[PDB]
């Protein structure tokens, strides 16, 4: 208790503060490849 | 508060995934309005002015972009929650005073009873270098020290700081009352009067003269607890700034096209 | 308050703004449709530039939901100022009367008795034996609060369970052998105890 | 407009199904209850 | 799912470096730019 405590001991859940999460960067993938699904189907029956 | 905080490669990251909303929106009508339709439709949904209606997969895909823009409208206003909402000297238990800097110097004046109570205790040793090394001679100069930002903080007699505190806005009395003594009179031992003056004082305790004195001299001031802004300010100035532009704009590109019309 | 007059000025702006905008889509009324809209999005080339300014609006409405988060979460009150209150000075001219009681032939019994007898004549009608007398009339609701010496009441008051039970004030206190040799070696080492506060380390 | 129209223009609005449009002082009445609406549902959240 | 994501993104703390398990330590020329520390020389964990 003399000797120790910086600031280090008082520590308060340094997070982030502005976020880059990856998220849409999936979701896009999917979504163009949702038209990739659709609009090969040319009905030429 | 400021400008926008929020990475403004994100803002035109923003302004692309418009812009990419539009050709998608332009691009699939051709599988059964390509001139300045889906424009309007992409600054109808997009700022949600309409969320509503206006081939299937076309719109699939533009309601999971509605999708996308209202858990954008959802975390930015999570944001804007989160960076207003979300996140001193205390006394001598700090290590500011346990281990006191030159970043942080504190001062006194010379010959009071202040020093005499940081010169009887012990583990004051390392403060004696400050408190005895930077001293003044009036607490005015360590007011104005506050004032100038010359020290950080003070030591002093609570009365005094705390009506100062509800004086200006400069001032907050922090911890606790270091050394708790009481404010006597300065009486010889030869003194026969510390009877009936001592007698007086039990009275005044007892029916309230001190209490008067708290009415008559110590209590009358307060200041303000922070409670049409700069964000809101920045707000008026950006869109005046792109409104007087806009409409600049409008004449020049309405007169073009009329008398492109006009052919 | 300044932000109202803000709000009037550039709904005006962008009010007459919409009344050039239709007199240019003239090669449906401004006193109609334009306000109605202006409501709706507070709350057609240029209805893409209004929605934007209603992307404003929502924007505005995300700070002040953040204002209105620090308003009512960063209240806490209390209703009994003191001596001052008449709830003690009248209690029967404020139904239901009041109920204050003490530990008879004490010091503040004195002081009330050189305060006001008449407070007295309430509170003898409420008065006690010990402490828990107290606990239990505040946990019970018997009566209302107490003067004491308040610092038992200070020891006592963290000690409750749940500690709704609320005393005078944030620490308002009301009421602010002859001839031994002991006196000046008792005096001088309390000098000596405050000096080194061990009677803060009992505390 | 007297028999089932601003029932559905109060479910319309109350429930923000439709916040536009649909004599002046009625309906500027309705756009402060439509800002009472909008404040209830900003308290709530 | 606003308080919801508000309970998320609040309540990230992390780190990058776990110790000796790390190629940083091991290999610091296989991943550009090479890695930076030194010791006390003469010491107990040089020993080590």
């Amino acid at each position: 208790t003399l000797w120790l405590t910086g600031i280090c001991h008082n520590e308060k859940n340094e997070v982030m503060s502005i976020d880059n999460m990856a998220g849409v960067f999936y979701m896009l993938a999917a979504a163009m490849a949702l038209s990739l699904i659709t609009f090969i189907w040319e009905h030429l029956f | 508060s400021f400008m926008q905080p929020f990475q403004s490669t994100l803002w035109l990251l923003v302004g692309l995934s418009v812009h990419v909303v539009a050709v998608m929106l332009y691009l699939l009508d051709r599988f059964s309005l390509t001139l300045s339709s889906a424009m309007w439709f992409s600054w109808r949904v997009l700022l949600n002015s309409g969320i509503g209606e206006g081939s299937f997969s076309a719109r699939i895909l533009g309601m999971v972009w509605a999708g996308f823009a209202m858990i954008i409208v959802a975390s930015y206003t999570a944001n804007l929650a989160a960076f207003l909402v979300l996140d001193r000297i205390t006394g001598i238990n700090d290590p500011r005073l346990r281990n006191p800097s030159d970043k942080f110097i504190y001062a006194t004046v010379k010959q009071s009873s202040v020093d005499i109570y940081f010169r009887r205790q012990v583990e004051l040793s390392t403060m004696y270098r400050h408190m005895e090394k930077h001293n003044y001679e009036s607490a005015a100069e360590a007011i104005q020290a506050v004032r100038d930002n010359k020290l950080h903080a003070f030591i002093w007699d609570s009365a005094v700081l705390e009506f100062e505190a509800s004086q200006k806005c400069d001032l907050v009395t922090t911890g606790e009352l270091f050394f708790r003594s009481g404010f006597g009179i300065g009486m010889r031992k030869d003194s026969p009067w510390k009877q009936n003056v001592s007698l007086s004082i039990l009275k005044s305790h007892e029916n309230g003269f001190m209490e008067d004195l708290d009415k008559t001299w110590v209590r009358y001031q307060e200041c303000d607890s922070r409670s049409t802004f700069e964000n809101m300010a920045g707000v008026f100035m950006l869109v005046a700034g792109g409104i007087v532009a806009g409409i600049f704009l409008i004449f020049i590109e309405i007169a073009y096209k009329r008398h492109k019309d006009a052919r | 308050a300044s932000v109202w007059v803000m709000m009037f000025v550039m709904l005006l702006i962008v009010s007459a703004i919409a009344v050039f905008v239709f007199e240019y889509f003239s090669p449906s009324f401004t006193i109609g449709k334009a306000i109605w809209l202006l409501w709706g999005l507070v709350f057609t080339t240029s209805k893409i530039m209004v929605s934007v300014w209603a992307f404003f609006a929502v924007i505005f409405l995300a700070s002040y939901t953040a204002n209105l988060a620090a308003f009512m979460i960063q209240r806490f009150v209390d209703q009994v100022t003191g001596l001052s209150d008449k709830k003690f000075q009248r209690p029967h001219d404020y139904s239901p009367p009041f109920r204050f009681g003490t530990v008879p032939n004490g010091s503040t019994e004195r002081n009330i008795r050189n305060n006001y007898p008449y407070m007295h004549q309430y509170m003898t009608k409420f008065n006690q034996k010990g402490v828990e007398d107290a606990l239990v009339s505040l946990k019970t609701g018997k009566l209302d609060a107490f003067i004491y010496d308040a610092a038992v009441l200070n020891y006592k008051a963290g000690r409750d369970e749940g500690c709704k039970l609320v005393t005078i004030g944030s620490g308002y206190i009301f009421a602010t052998q002859k001839g031994s040799p002991w006196k000046r070696q008792i005096d001088l080492a309390l000098l000596q105890f405050v000096g080194d506060g061990e009677m803060e380390e009992l505390e």
